């Protein structure tokens, strides 16, 4: 059913938020080790 | 310069942008070669010949495909099957293919002879069309004129050029029309006129978009 | 790797002796594959190259478009009925009850097939006319095949070096979509079921359920 | 007769105008490019290679689609499926595919393995044909010779010229006849050899006319 759907939908704001505050510094990581 | 010129009509009209090789020097040059199949001048010359011949045959085809079906109702006619597609069985009829239903008219019941004669007849005609036989030996290939222009309608260059545009536009219209007859004959086994009659009787109860549209997948007529 | 004389080719190690001279490796997706010599004419090559990109993007949209509806209904979200099957979701509007959307009648609820049809010719025809001829509305027209800002809203193509690599990724994801779109078609005309369903059959009995299972389907039986 | 400006033409005397690019110097040149598809010399070269490869495959196919049917109805051997448009179904049987009906020949049972082995073997073979390999290096992409002419039937250049014509001529006839095999099979579910026997039995009644045709509507 949708039980797993609704719960998984909680990840989208979380994943989007983590990136909004980590993407930039992450890009420094793979660029340094490139 | 109307049809033959840089300011000629085009297939997209306003937004239409003409290709470099297409310059309007030839009739029907609405600047439609987005695929790029005529970039070669020699190929383009050959394609123009094919276009007119495919156009001319279709014009004869459109009239020949509609005459038996039309005369069948609007006039007096007893064709075995007025439909253009079901015209081969006319020779397979009991008394053979009878022109206009007349037992004396042609009255051919030999597929071998009618097919063999056509190969002899059309074989010379197409052969003469290419090597320039007696009915015009050194004329233009695509536009011979001369003996093939008995009435001499296009005897003036200016007029002839415009008539050429008309020949293609009527011909190009005919070519798409033949396509319609075929696709519809497949989707609906009826003569083009019978299909038209359905659209006349009900232009909203026949639109393929219903009559057969949801009948091309999953399930069909 | 994807540009220059040492790019990846279509016949791998056996391609060195069979790469058309015109295919020098100057455009995205050049694996040196013109066996028929169709793109030998410079102009014809350019016109085709445009077609290939357009057919690809349409396909790339087509892939998700053909799988999204059935996926959602199966995912346990929304409902579609025949609308799930991409090859049968062409009567949903003709199916009385508004075409709707994501199974919500409060949406398009389209029923007039003649409506969507006409509007389509008008709306797309324009968007195609601009595409056919660069137009002012477009903020960034430059090359017709690759309009920038106006279409590059996120400006991911702003970096020139990335644009090359990114253009190769565009055509290659596009060609994969085109190949799969041709698959969805044939798969349907033969199996007559959903592409996702087809996948379910292969996942069920891979050795039994495959293309050769329906090989005798169109036998020209007398 | 088959080369140079005086070469024979596809339309005979009525040929008249011929494509300028379509001169002699190549086998099977009858001056027939009315569609103007080989105006570009680069494309003409490619089309020439495609024709001879399609032709060589057709000759193999024409002989390969008739021999099992001939042997079956001549009593020479008993196959699982003599007719070509059904021989593929042999893999979906109790005994798999047995060459010449002998259970101790090939005895294939898995269509995958057949498909996998063909992909690997044909892939390498076609790669060798376009980049050289164990059989030889590439000089002419369509006329390698050397290891592919062990008998030396084309050692003399004059015989090589006339022989190339024979191959394209025989090849073209194979392509037309193999195209017939495709259509005859769809219109008549009977095999092509069976069709020939029926035409010989009663040509007036057994032919594309007086049968089918009207059904094709
Ligand atoms: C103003 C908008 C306008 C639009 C959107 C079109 C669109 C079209 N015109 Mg067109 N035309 C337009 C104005 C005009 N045309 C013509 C004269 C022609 C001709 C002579 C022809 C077209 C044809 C076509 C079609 C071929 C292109 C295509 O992709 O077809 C495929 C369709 C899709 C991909 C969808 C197409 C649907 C051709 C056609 O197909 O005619 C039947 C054609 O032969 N137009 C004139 C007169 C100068 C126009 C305006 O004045
Ligand atoms: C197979 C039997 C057969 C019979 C009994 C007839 C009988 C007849 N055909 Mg005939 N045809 C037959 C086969 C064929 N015809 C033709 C093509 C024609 C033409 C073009 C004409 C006739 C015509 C005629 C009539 C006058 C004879 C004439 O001018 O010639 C006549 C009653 C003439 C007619 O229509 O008379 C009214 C006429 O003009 N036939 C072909 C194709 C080449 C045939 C093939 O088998
Ligand atoms: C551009 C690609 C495209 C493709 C691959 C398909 C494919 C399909 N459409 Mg479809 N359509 C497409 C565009 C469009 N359709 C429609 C409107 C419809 C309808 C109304 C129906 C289909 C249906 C179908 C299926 C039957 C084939 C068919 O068209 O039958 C014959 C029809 C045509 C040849 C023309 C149909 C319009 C369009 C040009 C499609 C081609 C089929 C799998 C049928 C279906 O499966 O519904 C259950 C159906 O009922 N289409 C419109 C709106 C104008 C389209 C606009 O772009
Ligand atoms: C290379 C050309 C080739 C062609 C033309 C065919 C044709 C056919 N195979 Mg087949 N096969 C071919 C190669 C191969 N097959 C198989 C394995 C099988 C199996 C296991 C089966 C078939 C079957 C069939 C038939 C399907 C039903 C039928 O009667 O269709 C009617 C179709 C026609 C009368 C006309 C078909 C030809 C048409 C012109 C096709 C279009 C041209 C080609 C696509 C050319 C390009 C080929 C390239 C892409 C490889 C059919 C005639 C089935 C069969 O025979 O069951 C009765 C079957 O079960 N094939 C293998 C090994 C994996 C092949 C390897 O090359
Ligand atoms: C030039 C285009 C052309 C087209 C599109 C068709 C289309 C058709 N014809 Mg032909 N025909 C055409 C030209 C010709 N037919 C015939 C003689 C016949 C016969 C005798 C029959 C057909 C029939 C058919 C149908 C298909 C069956 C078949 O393969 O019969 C053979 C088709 C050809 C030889 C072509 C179909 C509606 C059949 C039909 O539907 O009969 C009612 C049929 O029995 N056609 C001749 C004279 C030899 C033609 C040209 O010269
Ligand atoms: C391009 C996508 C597409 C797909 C996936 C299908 C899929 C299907 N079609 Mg179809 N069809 C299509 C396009 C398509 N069609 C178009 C454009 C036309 C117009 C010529 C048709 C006309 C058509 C007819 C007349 C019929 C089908 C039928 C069928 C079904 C049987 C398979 C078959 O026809 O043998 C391959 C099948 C689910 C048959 C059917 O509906 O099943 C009973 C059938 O009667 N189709
Ligand atoms: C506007 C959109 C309307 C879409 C209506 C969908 C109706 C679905 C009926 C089935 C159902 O509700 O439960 C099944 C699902 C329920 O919702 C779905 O399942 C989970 C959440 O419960 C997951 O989060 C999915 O992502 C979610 O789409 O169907 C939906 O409702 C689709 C989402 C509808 C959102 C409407 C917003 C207004
Ligand atoms: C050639 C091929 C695959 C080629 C693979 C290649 C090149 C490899 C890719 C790589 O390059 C990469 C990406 C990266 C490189 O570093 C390494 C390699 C590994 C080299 C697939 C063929 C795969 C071909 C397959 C599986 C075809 C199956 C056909 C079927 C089932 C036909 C069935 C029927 O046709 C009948 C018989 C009768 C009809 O009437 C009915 C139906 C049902 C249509
Ligand atoms: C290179 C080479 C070289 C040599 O020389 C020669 C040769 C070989 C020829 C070449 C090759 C070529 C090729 C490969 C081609 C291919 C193509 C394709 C397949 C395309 C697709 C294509 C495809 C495509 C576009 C697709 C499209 C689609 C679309 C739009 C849409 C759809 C849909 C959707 C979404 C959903 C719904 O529900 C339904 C519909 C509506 C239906
Ligand atoms: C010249 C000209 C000029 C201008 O340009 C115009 C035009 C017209 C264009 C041109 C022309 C063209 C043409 C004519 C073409 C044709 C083609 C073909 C038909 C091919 C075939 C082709 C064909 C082919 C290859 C074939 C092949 C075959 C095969 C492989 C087979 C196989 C098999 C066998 C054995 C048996 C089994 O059981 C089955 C199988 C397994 C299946
Ligand atoms: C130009 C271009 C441009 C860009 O580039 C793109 C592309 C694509 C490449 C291109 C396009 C094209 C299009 C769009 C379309 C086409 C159409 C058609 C349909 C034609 C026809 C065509 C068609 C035709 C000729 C037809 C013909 C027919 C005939 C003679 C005959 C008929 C008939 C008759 C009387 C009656 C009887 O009972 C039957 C029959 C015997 C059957």
């Amino acid at each position: 059913d949708n039980r797993f759907g609704t719960i998984a939908l909680l990840a989208v704001p979380v994943i989007g938020w983590v990136l909004f505050n980590i993407l930039g510094p992450l890009q420094n990581q793979l660029n340094a080790m490139s | 310069v109307e049809w033959y010129g840089p300011n000629r009509p085009q297939f997209l009209g306003p937004f239409s942008n003409p290709p470099s090789y297409l310059k309007g020097e030839f009739p029907g040059d609405y600047g439609w070669d987005t695929a790029g199949l005529s970039a070669d001048p020699e190929t383009f010359a050959r394609y123009r010949e094919l276009e007119v011949i495919h156009a001319r045959w279709a014009m004869l085809g459109a009239l020949g495909c509609v005459t038996p079906e039309l005369l069948q109702r609007n006039g007096v006619a007893n064709f075995g099957e007025a439909v253009w597609f079901k015209a081969g069985a006319q020779i397979f009829q009991e008394g053979g293919l009878d022109y206009l239903g007349n037992p004396s008219l042609i009255h051919a019941q030999s597929i071998v002879a009618i097919l063999l004669t056509q190969l002899v007849l059309m074989g010379l005609i197409e052969g003469y069309r290419v090597n320039g036989g007696p009915a015009g030996e050194g004329l233009d290939a695509l536009y011979p004129g001369e003996a093939f222009d008995p009435l001499g309608l296009a005897d003036d260059p200016d007029t002839f050029a415009e008539l050429k545009v008309k020949e293609l536009k009527n011909g190009r219209l005919a070519m798409v029309s033949m396509l319609g007859f075929g696709v519809q004959g497949l989707i609906t086994r009826k003569g083009p006129i019978e299909n038209l009659a359905d659209h006349l009787a009900a232009p909203d109860a026949t639109n393929f978009w219903v009559d057969y549209a949801p009948k091309s997948a999953g399930i069909g007529y | 790797e994807f540009y220059g004389p040492d790019r990846a080719k279509w016949l791998g190690p056996f391609s060195e002796g069979s790469v058309p001279s015109y295919l020098k490796g100057e455009f995205p997706g050049d694996y040196g594959w013109d066996t028929a010599g169709l793109s030998a004419d410079p102009e014809t090559f350019a016109r085709y190259r445009e077609i290939e990109v357009i057919h690809a993007r349409w396909a790339m949209l087509g892939a998700l478009g053909c799988l999204t509806p059935e996926l959602l209904q199966n995912n346990g979200a929304a409902d579609f009925g025949e609308a799930a099957v991409w090859f049968k979701a062409g009567a949903s509007i003709f199916n009385e009850d508004g075409l709707n959307y994501l199974g919500n009648p409060s949406l398009i609820h389209a029923q007039s097939i003649v409506a969507v049809l006409l509007t389509q010719l008008v709306i797309m025809g324009a968007a195609e006319a601009y595409r056919y001829s660069g137009e002012g509305p477009v903020e960034t027209s430059g090359d017709s095949l690759y309009p920038g800002g106006f279409f590059d809203p996120l400006g991911l193509a702003d970096d020139p070096d990335t644009l090359a690599e990114l253009k190769v990724k565009e055509i290659k994801n596009g060609r994969l979509a085109m190949f799969s779109m041709f698959g969805f078609f044939v798969q349907g005309l033969v199996t007559g079921k959903s592409p996702l369903e087809n996948l379910a059959d292969h996942l069920a009995e891979p050795s039994v359920n495959n293309g050769f299972a329906s090989a005798t389907k169109f036998l020209p039986l007398p």
